[PDB]
């Protein structure tokens, strides 16, 4: 099977990354260091920015659960590239340290 | 004494439980490079005795869509074993298995 192009980042829930997996050169086309401190809605489509500002601000408050998102994602090459970003938020109960998100980014498509 | 980050790693893992990525944190912690585990499964490094415990928290992650481990002893690649915990979570397009993984124990021998 072929397999998906993805990578993984984390994010403070102001969604600023604070790390990148190095599958995002494949993927998008940056390095990691272009991305990283940067927030995601910097990469985003204008039409979808405040989608993904919703979403990062709803996930925070869905228990750990699962949230997605399809997005405009725009590539080293500035092209937009459709990405669905499943994103969930890890806290560890040892402490009362603040959540982070954890997301997984794949290049999808928009169509059936 | 650690703090919290630098005792945890994300792995991401295929449905066959085969690991497909894994934080570069694991080597301090644990020994492995991260390259090293890939296409192997996770069910290689889980101590015999938490084997079938595993199996069914496996099992509980795929019915599911969420898990939380309990403790679990990971096989470290000098010998020996660390206690860790995971949060287990499957990703749908089932695409993956992400899992953070909180180290409990120095490696015990
Ligand atoms: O792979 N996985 O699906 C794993 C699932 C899991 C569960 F189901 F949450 F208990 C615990 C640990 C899992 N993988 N390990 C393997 C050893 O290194 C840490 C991650």
């Amino acid at each position: 099977v072929c397999q998906p192009t993805r990578f993984i980042s984390r994010h403070n829930i102001e969604g600023i990354f604070t790390f990148v997996d190095h599958r995002c050169v494949a993927t998008v086309g940056y390095q990691p260091q272009e991305l990283l401190g940067k927030n995601i809605v910097e990469f985003c489509h204008p039409e979808d920015q405040q989608l993904l500002r919703d979403s990062f601000q709803q996930v925070v408050k869905l228990k750990g659960q699962v949230l997605s998102v399809m997005f405009r994602f725009r590539s080293k090459n500035q092209e937009w590239l459709w990405m669905r970003t499943s994103s969930f938020t890890f806290q560890n109960p040892y402490s009362d340290e603040i959540e982070y998100i954890i997301c997984t980014n794949t290049n999808v498509k928009n169509s059936s | 004494f650690k703090g919290l980050d630098s005792k945890t790693f994300l792995s991401e893992h295929s449905m066959d439980m085969k690991f497909t990525y894994c934080d570069d944190r694991i080597t301090e912690l644990i020994g492995y490079h991260p390259e090293e585990l890939l296409g192997r499964s996770a069910y290689e490094f889980y101590h015999a005795l938490d084997s079938e415990n595993m199996t069914k928290s496996h099992q509980n992650l795929c019915t599911k869509g969420q898990v939380v481990s309990g403790q679990y002893r990971m096989l470290a690649k000098h010998g020996g074993y660390v206690w860790l915990e995971t949060q287990g979570t499957v990703i749908y397009n089932p695409q993956c298995i992400m899992c953070v993984n909180y180290v409990l124990s120095e490696i015990e021998k």
